[PDB]
């Protein structure tokens, strides 16, 4: 057997807004639950009262995906991802 | 769905050509129902 | 799929941040000296 | 020592620099003989391409993180240097009280102008000797609502109470206090469109409560016993004049006001109904 190609076509897998998405919403979902178990434990530890406007903080996801979807970078790793659309025209 | 919350407090609809005109991001809240419980063990 | 609320947002927005309703839920809230001898 | 320079003409010397400034050519001249004053013009949005002195003042300072190659080590020996100098000033108060203050303005969805006025009111205030104390909780509070008061925003004590518990009383001594901090150192019409938010009314009933909230603070009587419940009577009557339905139970739990005070000011709010209809 021939060494196997890499340029084969059906052996690549693009991705669009969906698997970006999924990589950028999971890391901030993490983000999110290892914050909120912080400051749990923050108010066991320091033994005072609870409140849900300061341990869900909203926040790192609206600034996750708009710094993301705002900058080039889909956080290098990656750069060059977004860019301004072109209205020249319309086959443009 | 998409909406606005202003700098006064008020949050409206939002529509595209509103949201190029006042250089807006054209986003949508997101809720999650949390459910806490506490264990005794 | 995921259900869309289609209230009128200021309702839902106003139990976002503050809305003067705190509580409501029990969750991580926690001499004679001769006598004395 | 002087060090300053003064252009002038030695032809003209009639009048003080009444100069103009070629910016295209780079040259400053005298608009009288039209002899030039100086040539090479430099720039100052040139040098500004590259790139917070009311917060920070003077004081510099650089990051120290990881390298593209370098070692672990060597990133733990270099921040614990600097966990050893971190003493030399007393300046860890303010980036750790702004971070929670930071944390508190963005969970309350405010503007970043109240953050920042907030942010200046606690600088003007910081570690004074009339402060005494508070445990940091109640400047920081108070400093929120200050910064509310200066940015033409409105938020109930209940609310700011309902995100920190100051206790009340020590909040209102540490915010007097501080008010005149503020004074030494040198509104219920905008709660309707809120209200008016929280109920998700249409825009003729929230104006209708802005001029029912004027007028009645031109009528007297009552005054206001604290402006809420004026606005709470206000939209209650603005919304009994229409037929969107409510109630007294349902905006008295959604508000946080007691429905024995919105019939108290509706019983005198109806009897001067007279003057406050609009059209
Ligand atoms: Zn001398
Ligand atoms: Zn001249």
């Amino acid at each position: 057997k021939d060494q196997d190609d890499r340029d084969h076509f059906g052996k690549k897998r693009l991705d669009l807004a969906g698997p970006l998405l999924a990589q950028l919403f999971k890391t901030l979902f993490k983000k999110l639950t290892k914050d909120i178990f912080r400051y749990m434990q923050r108010t066991v530890e320091e033994a005072h009262d609870f409140n849900m406007k300061l341990a869900i903080n909203a926040k790192t996801i609206t600034s996750g995906l708009k710094y993301a979807l705002a900058t080039g970078n889909w956080g290098s790793s990656r750069a060059g991802v977004s860019q301004v659309l072109n209205r020249y025209t319309y086959s443009s | 769905k998409p909406m606005v919350n202003e700098s006064d407090g008020v949050t409206h609809a939002l529509y595209p050509q509103e949201a190029r005109l006042r250089n807006l991001t054209y986003s949508s809240g997101l809720f999650v129902d949390v459910k806490k419980r506490t264990y005794e063990l | 799929r995921i259900t869309t609320l289609d209230e009128t947002v200021g309702v839902t927005m106003s139990h976002t941040g503050m809305s003067m309703r705190s509580d409501n839920s029990n969750f991580l809230k926690v001499m004679p000296k001769k006598e004395i001898l | 020592p002087n060090l300053n320079i003064v252009l002038t003409c030695p032809e003209c010397k009639v009048y003080p620099p009444k100069i103009v400034e070629r910016f295209s050519e780079g040259d400053v001249v005298c608009a009288l003989c039209g002899l030039v004053l100086s040539d090479k013009l430099v720039d100052t949005r040139s040098e500004w391409r590259t790139f917070n002195p009311l917060l920070d003042g003077n004081n510099l300072s650089t990051r120290i993180g990881k390298g593209e190659t370098t070692d672990m080590r060597f990133t733990k020996e270099l921040n614990k240097a600097q966990g050893k100098n971190v003493m030399d000033k007393k300046d860890n108060e303010v980036q750790a009280a702004f971070a929670k203050i930071t944390m508190l303005c963005d969970a309350a969805e405010l503007p970043k102008i109240v953050k920042d006025c907030a942010k200046e009111a606690y600088k003007l205030c910081h570690d004074e000797k009339t402060l005494k104390g508070k445990s940091m909780e109640s400047i920081m509070a108070a400093s929120i609502l200050i910064g509310c008061r200066r940015a033409e925003v409105a938020r109930t004590f209940k609310e700011i109470q309902s995100l920190i518990h100051v206790k009340t009383k020590e909040f209102g001594k540490t915010l007097n206090i501080m008010k005149n901090i503020l004074r030494g150192k040198s509104q219920n019409l905008t709660y309707i469109p809120r209200f008016c938010s929280h109920l998700g009314l249409p825009m003729q009933v929230t104006t209708s409560a802005e001029y029912t909230a004027k007028k009645c603070k031109e009528i007297k009587e009552i005054a206001g016993k604290s402006p809420i419940t004026i606005a709470v009577v206000s939209i209650y009557l603005n919304i009994l004049l229409f037929q969107i339905p409510i109630t007294a139970a349902k905006v008295g739990q959604t508000l946080q006001v007691t429905e024995g005070t919105i019939k108290s000011g509706y019983k005198i709010l109806y009897e001067h109904r007279d003057k406050l209809v609009d059209p």
